[PDB]
């Protein structure tokens, strides 16, 4: 079943998967 | 997208496009959440006081686009759909509660640098990053400005558009508006104190509110771009569905339905 | 309650 969605789901592979920061994320972390 | 910037490439890489087919005109943001099947707003398909009732035949989806001062060859996808799901408590007639639609793709999707799937929340996402004053981030291709503004404009950007913007609490956001705001929306958006800016605006709904969650680094839609009075007012929030209320009827869909 | 119409 879809639970969350796929294993894979939201990881960029241009991002995440390269272990590389978008350049504004870092704002989103620091709101948490 | 009001007081937001331009994309990086594959920085959102479940944007959709949704398009009128007849003639070729931008309706709506989307997201992927795999390779055949697409959330957007049910606004944006059904809405009687306007007559609006699109069917499969009427649309069209594009994904992989970062800018529309192109076609990129050998990027960006195309489908036709084969089925639309509307909530079927969708209100329409008083505050577009439960603004939520599936739409399920006659050609698959490959997965590539540009085109991947979003999570949906679980418990735990939900209850950790839906609180007030946490940051998620929306994209879109709708309106810069809520109104034309010199040096600026007003209608579409060529390259998608991304804003950072704050959950409001609730009581903010019930006290903000005459529409009456149920437990399936939630809102967001700066507040006139603490002087950014920044909002959705006409041509974004169904595009995504997302999150990064700091325990496993993966982003979850957990809002979809519903509704607003204006747009980047003070004192007015953006309104979106809200994903996880919601998910239940997006899971029986999809695993029920075929 | 936690989700809407459900279960
Ligand atoms: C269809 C979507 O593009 C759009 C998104 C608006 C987002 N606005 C901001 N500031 N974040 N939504 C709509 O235009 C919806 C569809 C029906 C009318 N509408 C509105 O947002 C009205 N401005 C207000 C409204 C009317 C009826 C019921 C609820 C809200
Ligand atoms: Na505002």
């Amino acid at each position: 079943t879809f639970g969350s969605g796929e294993a894979d789901c939201g990881l960029r592979p241009l991002f995440e998967k390269k272990s590389l920061e978008d350049k504004t994320e870092r704002e989103l972390l620091e709101s948490y | 997208i009001v007081e937001g910037s331009d994309a990086e490439i594959g920085m959102s890489p479940w944007q959709v496009m949704l398009f009128r087919k007849s003639p070729q005109e931008l309706l709506c943001g989307a997201s992927l959440i795999s390779d055949r099947w697409v959330l957007t707003a049910a606004h944006c398909l059904l809405y009687p006081p306007w007559d609006k009732n699109f069917t499969e035949n009427d649309l069209l989806v594009r994904i992989g686009k970062h800018s529309r001062t192109r076609y990129e060859r050998n990027i960006e996808k195309i489908s036709m759909l084969e089925k639309i799901y509307i909530h079927p408590r969708y209100n329409w007639r008083e505050n577009l509660d439960r603004d939520i639609a599936l739409m399920k793709l006659k050609k698959p999707v490959a997965f590539s640098d540009y085109i991947h799937p979003v999570c949906l929340p679980d418990r735990e996402t939900a209850a950790s990053l839906l609180q007030a004053g946490y940051k998620g981030r929306v994209t879109g291709w709708g309106n810069l400005k809520e109104t034309w503004t010199a040096n600026v404009g007003k209608g579409q950007p060529s390259v998608l558009q991304v804003v950072n913007l704050p959950i409001v609490e609730r009581p903010v956001c019930k006290d903000s508006t005459r529409i009456r705001i149920t437990d399936n929306m939630f809102c967001a958006g700066y507040k006139p104190d603490e002087g950014k800016r920044g909002d959705a605006c006409e041509g974004d709904s169904g595009g995504p509110f997302v999150m990064k969650s700091p325990f496993n680094n993966r982003w979850y839609q957990m809002g979809i771009v519903s509704w607003g009075e204006g747009c980047d007012r003070d004192g007015k929030y953006g309104f979106y569905t809200h994903v996880f209320r919601l998910k239940k009827w997006i899971q029986k869909v999809i695993d029920q339905f075929g | 309650d936690l989700y809407d119409y459900y279960p």
